[PDB]
């Protein structure tokens, strides 16, 4: 009418899409334990023991996975801690000198608790002699050591090896007291601020999401790093979820999320004994001393059954989306090392592990249920020491043995596929995906695709019939 | 009784009823906590978010304060104003807005004035002041 | 008269005649001033400890300013509310406050309470927003 | 009509309407985006310039809304007071005073005495506010 | 003979142009914070002090 004046409303709950800097709560319950963690460290605030997740019932919120500002956020923290984790302790660039490896003499355990049977790590290292310097620059000392055959490359000469990393970079030895282990790390925001999170359980990358609720700051993320399958992840609600940014677009990666984890058990038999030189003032070099006992190649366990209904079940959500084609697995066509093998850590460890046996097979048209019995998984795995983890932003790094036998149990909630490129003059109705592929990025994806950060405008105006008593 | 931004999706004339709860939660937040343990701290990798952590909630907090200053609502959560709706920023009735609306939508149809909007709020609260010095 | 915290130890309806010493001195200080002279002087080890000085002095200030403003108690020493006090969480008479406790020793018997008054006193302001609004 | 500081050598009198545009412009600054593209760009020697302006701008806000909220001009532009001028601070005549001096000039022969005008000023106020107390 | 620090470190020359005197340095507050000083002259370590300035 004629009688509507303007009228300010402090509080109102509108927000607008914006970026910010997110910082770092993380539980100090799992902390205190003195183990100087790289990712979650000290400086992380306490979380709150009770956070708060508001329903809102009536929004519908456009969501898009693939552009989400998250990610990058958590690329540069990871590599910047990574960095600054490496930074105080000791270099190594008096040690690669011209090696000279010959193979290997042990004395060692004959049964070696043969119910594996994979094999024996000989014709895998190498037990080089060099000359290095000792705490007096005036005094060099010849020592050995053993290497993997990963670590080292041979120049000319061809009985005279050098370490992988000398004509390209220098690395700096993986400091001896801290940890690996991924502690997990909560997202929050400053106030001002707010995350969406949207709760559709069954819910693909990008669109509008009709069952959004907000939140102060995320769940426990984990900064477990991995190639090939995800581990340590958090299981998906409805059923096995395929996101893709666009999945006619054989560039672009596929990320199989399970709703059902296939646990892989991994272990190292061996017996590693570490021993400790001096290549310099204060500086401690660590390196292989021998291998006693036990000599048999790491390897990792999987459950069959358990894998093999869990590709049926995969293949049941992507004949879907590919409709009158068979689906067939294969095994990596090339690439690194870092993406023809299952890349991950124990306890310091770097594990490249083969998987070749999961990863091919053909499902032509379900015709009849083939039934077999209980069979266990053996994939072989190499270990490496000299890790660039990150192609050319991160410092290379060595890493030191670790005294004992290795193990771990992980799962494995998650599957990064690569759709291989089709043709035009014949297609035999098939596709091949072969796993691996995508960046580090994809890692954290597959956590931060609920999530969008969200600026509070609280300062709404709407007319009113009420007017400003004025003074006389 | 909602919780933050509870009750973003009710309409406008139910959605003014928790100004309160989105209204508590401006400065407030877990980033006053100092860590998990007290080199230089102050410079590691997570202790630079933590600082520019707190000077977005500073500047977010002062940037709504600062129009409230000079509108004449400080200390205010409601307040009305001698500013008459030209319907040029919207033609639409008291109950299509009340009560066919939330927040949000309503937020975005006036996006185009509220440039303006502020503007006029800002001159009329002058014009209260010069209008009382010269009376009094 | 007194000067900084000089009347602490006062009771409290004595000590409240000084409450314009102690408001004065809540973001004045020493830290503006830029150094003795003026790499990277701004990454010293002292050159950190005053940057989250002037920080600190922000969000001190900003802290209570935040709850004047939603009381409605903004540009104000003293306030007046229309919050009844329901004894349960003091039950003590008006010469047993005024003229025989501390500031120090009060603060401490209602503490329990204090996260709750800063809740009825938040509402009770905008309640009566809402009265004007359909009152005007 | 005229731009920021653009009444500066105009007549007090005539300079007194153009208070709004010298007064939107105390937290507005370029300074508030992120950059031209997001080494440790938070730790660039130009990152930290921007770092310490944001500070500086916030805290220069800050040193006269600390004033208006003890004297109780909070939310107001030209905010009438009850302290008598007793002409020893100056004697100039009305007609002197807004109708052939600047802003600038008056500040500077009356700069000898802001140091008593703002504690007389803050002490009025709390007087005002202890005369409530015991009347309502 | 070598340098006793040979095996542990290695150390930074103490650097020509700078001074060892050490110059009185004040502990101040930010704003909103302030100093209780115990002026009792015969205080132990810990406990009540009746003269808190
Ligand atoms: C407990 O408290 C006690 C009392 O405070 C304390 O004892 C005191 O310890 C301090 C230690 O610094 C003593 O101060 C020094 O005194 C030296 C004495 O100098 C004598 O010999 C000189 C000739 O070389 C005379 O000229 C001099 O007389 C005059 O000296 C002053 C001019 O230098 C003048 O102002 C006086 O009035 C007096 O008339 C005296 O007879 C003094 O040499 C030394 O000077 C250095 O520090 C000064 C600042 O305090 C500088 O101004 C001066 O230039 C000197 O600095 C140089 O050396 C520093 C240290 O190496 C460098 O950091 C400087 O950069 C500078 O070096 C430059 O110049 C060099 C050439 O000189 C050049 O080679 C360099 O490369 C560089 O370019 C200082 O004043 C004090 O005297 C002691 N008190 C008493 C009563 O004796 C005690 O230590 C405390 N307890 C503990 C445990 O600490
Ligand atoms: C997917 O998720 C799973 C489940 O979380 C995860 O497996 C777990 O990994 C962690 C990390 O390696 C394992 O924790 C370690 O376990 C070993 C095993 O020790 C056994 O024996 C001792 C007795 O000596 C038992 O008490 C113990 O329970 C084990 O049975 C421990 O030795 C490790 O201890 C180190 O870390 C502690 C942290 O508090 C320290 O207190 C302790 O002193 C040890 O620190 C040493 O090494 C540090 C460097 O690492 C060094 O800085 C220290 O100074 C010190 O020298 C540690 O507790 C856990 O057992 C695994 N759980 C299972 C069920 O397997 C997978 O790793 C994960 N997947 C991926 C890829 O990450
Ligand atoms: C919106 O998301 C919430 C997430 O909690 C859903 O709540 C769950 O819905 C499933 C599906 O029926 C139930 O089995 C659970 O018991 C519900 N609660 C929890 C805690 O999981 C909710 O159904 C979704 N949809 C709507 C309309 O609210
Ligand atoms: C995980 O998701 C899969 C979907 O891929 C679920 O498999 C379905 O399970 C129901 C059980 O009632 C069957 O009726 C369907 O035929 C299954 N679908 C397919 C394609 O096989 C599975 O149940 C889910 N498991 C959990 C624990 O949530
Ligand atoms: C992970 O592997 C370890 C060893 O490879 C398993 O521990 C052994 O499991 C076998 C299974 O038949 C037992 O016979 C042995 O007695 C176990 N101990 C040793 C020392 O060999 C462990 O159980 C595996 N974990 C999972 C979850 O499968
Ligand atoms: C690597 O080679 C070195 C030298 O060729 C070995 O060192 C000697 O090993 C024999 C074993 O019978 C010892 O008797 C000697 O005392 C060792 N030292 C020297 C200076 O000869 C070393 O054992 C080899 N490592 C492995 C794992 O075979
Ligand atoms: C590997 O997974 C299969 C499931 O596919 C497990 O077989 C089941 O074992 C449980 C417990 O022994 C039985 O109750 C089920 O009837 C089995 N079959 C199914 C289809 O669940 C098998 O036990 C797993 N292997 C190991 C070593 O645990
Ligand atoms: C993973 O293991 C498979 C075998 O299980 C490897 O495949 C063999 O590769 C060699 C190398 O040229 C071929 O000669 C063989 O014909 C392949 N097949 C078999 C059955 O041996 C595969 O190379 C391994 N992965 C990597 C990265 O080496
Ligand atoms: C690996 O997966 C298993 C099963 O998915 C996890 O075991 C359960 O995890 C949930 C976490 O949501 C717990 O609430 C349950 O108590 C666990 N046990 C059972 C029997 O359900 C296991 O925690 C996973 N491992 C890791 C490291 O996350
Ligand atoms: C500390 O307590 C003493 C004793 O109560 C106070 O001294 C009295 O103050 C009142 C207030 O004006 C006077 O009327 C009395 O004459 C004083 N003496 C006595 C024996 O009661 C003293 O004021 C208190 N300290 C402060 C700073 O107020
Ligand atoms: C600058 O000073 C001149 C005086 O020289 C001002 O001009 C006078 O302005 C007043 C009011 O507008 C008029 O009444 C006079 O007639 C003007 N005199 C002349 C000689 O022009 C001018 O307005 C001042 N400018 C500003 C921005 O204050
Ligand atoms: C109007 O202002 C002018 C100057 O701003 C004043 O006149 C000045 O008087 C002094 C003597 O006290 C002379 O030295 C100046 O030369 C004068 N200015 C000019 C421009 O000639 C005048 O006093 C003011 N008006 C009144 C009523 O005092
Ligand atoms: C608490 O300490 C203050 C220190 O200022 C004492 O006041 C001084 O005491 C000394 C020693 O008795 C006298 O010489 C001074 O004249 C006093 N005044 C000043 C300004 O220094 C005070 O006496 C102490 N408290 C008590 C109860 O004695
Ligand atoms: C080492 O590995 C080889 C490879 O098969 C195997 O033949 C041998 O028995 C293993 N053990 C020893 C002691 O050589
Ligand atoms: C180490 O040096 C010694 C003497 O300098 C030499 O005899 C020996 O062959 C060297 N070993 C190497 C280069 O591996
Ligand atoms: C996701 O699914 C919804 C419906 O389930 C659809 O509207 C939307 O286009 C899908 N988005 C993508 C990226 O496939
Ligand atoms: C593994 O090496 C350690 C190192 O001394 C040794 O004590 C242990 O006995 C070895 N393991 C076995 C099974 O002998
Ligand atoms: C996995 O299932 C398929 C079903 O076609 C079967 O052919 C294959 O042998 C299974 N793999 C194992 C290891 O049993
Ligand atoms: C899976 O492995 C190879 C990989 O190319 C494939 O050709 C073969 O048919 C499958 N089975 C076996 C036993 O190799
Ligand atoms: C409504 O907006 C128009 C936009 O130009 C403006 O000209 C007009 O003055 C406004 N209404 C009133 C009553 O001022
Ligand atoms: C006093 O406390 C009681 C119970 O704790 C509560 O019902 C009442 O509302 C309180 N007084 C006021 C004014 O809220
Ligand atoms: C005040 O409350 C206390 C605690 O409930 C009680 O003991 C006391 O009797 C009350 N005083 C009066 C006057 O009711
Ligand atoms: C007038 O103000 C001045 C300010 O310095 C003061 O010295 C003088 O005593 C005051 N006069 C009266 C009567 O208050
Ligand atoms: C200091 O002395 C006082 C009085 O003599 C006593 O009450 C207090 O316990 C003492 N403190 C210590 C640490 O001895």
């Amino acid at each position: 009418a004629e009688n509507l004046w303007v009228t300010v409303y402090y509080g109102v709950p509108v927000w607008k899409d914006a970026d910010t800097t997110l910082f770092c709560a993380s539980d100090a319950k799992a902390h205190e334990t003195e183990a100087h963690n790289i990712w979650a460290t000290h400086a992380c605030v306490p979380t709150d023991p009770n956070p708060q997740e508001i329903y809102m019932e009536n929004v519908t919120e456009n969501f898009n996975m693939w552009k989400n500002n998250m990610v990058e956020q958590m690329q540069e923290d990871i590599i910047s801690l990574w960095d600054q984790s490496l930074k105080p302790c000791v270099k190594l660039t008096p040690l690669c000198v011209t090696l000279s490896c010959t193979n290997v003499t042990l004395t060692n355990v004959n049964y070696t608790n043969n119910f594996p049977n994979i094999g024996n790590i000989t014709d895998e290292v190498r037990n080089c002699s060099f000359n290095v310097t000792t705490e007096i620059r005036d005094k060099k000392q010849k020592v050995y050591a053993l290497f993997y055959k990963l670590d080292i490359v041979q120049m000319e000469n061809k009985n005279s090896y050098r370490l992988i990393n000398c004509n390209t970079s220098v690395c700096k030895q993986a400091c001896p007291k801290i940890s690996f282990d991924p502690i997990p790390i909560h997202y929050c925001t400053p106030a001002g601020y707010a995350i969406l999170k949207c709760n559709e359980k069954n819910f693909n990358g990008t669109g509008p999401c009709k069952n959004v609720s907000s939140v102060q700051c995320t769940h426990g993320i984990k900064p477990v790093v991995s190639t090939q399958l995800l581990l340590n992840g958090s299981l998906a609600e409805g059923e096995i979820i395929i996101r893709s940014e666009n999945l006619t677009n054989n560039a672009k990666t596929i990320i199989v999320h399970l709703n059902k984890s296939v646990e892989i058990n991994c272990t190292r038999p061996s017996n590693n004994t570490r021993t400790s030189v001096t290549i310099g003032p204060g500086q401690v070099f660590y390196r292989t001393g021998d291998i006693i006992g036990d000599i048999r190649k790491a390897y990792c366990e999987i459950n069959g059954t358990k894998w093999n209904e869990t590709l049926k079940q995969v293949v049941g959500k992507l004949k879907e989306h590919f409709p009158n084609k068979t689906i067939s697995f294969q095994p990596p066509s090339g690439g690194d090392l870092e993406i023809t093998m299952h890349h991950f850590n124990c306890r310091g460890e770097f594990f490249y592990c083969n998987t070749t046996q999961l990863f091919n097979s053909t499902w032509i048209n379900s015709t009849t249920i083939k039934e077999y019995n209980d069979t266990i998984i053996y994939l072989p795995c190499k270990i490496k020491q000299i890790i660039n983890m990150w192609q050319g932003v991160g410092q290379c790094m060595y890493a030191p043995p670790i005294r004992g036998k290795i193990n771990c149990v992980s799962n494995i909630t998650g599957i990064l596929l690569t759709r291989d490129g089709g043709d035009a003059n014949a297609t035999n109705d098939t596709e091949t995906f072969r796993p691996g592929g995508g960046n580090i990025k994809d890692n954290w994806r597959s956590e931060l695709y609920k999530y969008k950060v969200v600026q509070i405008e609280p300062l709404g105006i709407a007319p009113t019939k009420c007017k400003r008593r004025v003074v006389e | 009784i909602f919780g933050f931004l509870g009750a973003a999706g009710s309409t406008m004339g139910a959605a003014s009823n928790t100004l309160t709860v989105q209204a508590r939660q401006l400065l407030s937040g877990i980033v006053q906590q100092q860590s998990n343990l007290p080199h230089l701290l102050q410079l590691t990798v997570w202790g630079i978010k933590q600082l520019q952590a707190r000077v977005l909630a500073v500047e977010r907090y002062l940037e709504v304060q600062k129009f409230l200053g000079l509108w004449g609502c400080s200390g205010k959560i409601i307040c009305c104003t001698a500013v008459p709706w030209n319907s040029t920023w919207s033609n639409k009735s008291f109950e299509q807005i009340w009560n066919n609306m939330t927040w949000i939508e309503w937020e975005r149809e006036i996006s185009n004035y509220t440039s303006q909007i502020y503007d006029i709020l800002t001159e009329s609260q002058f014009q209260q002041d010069i209008n009382e010095v010269d009376l009094l």
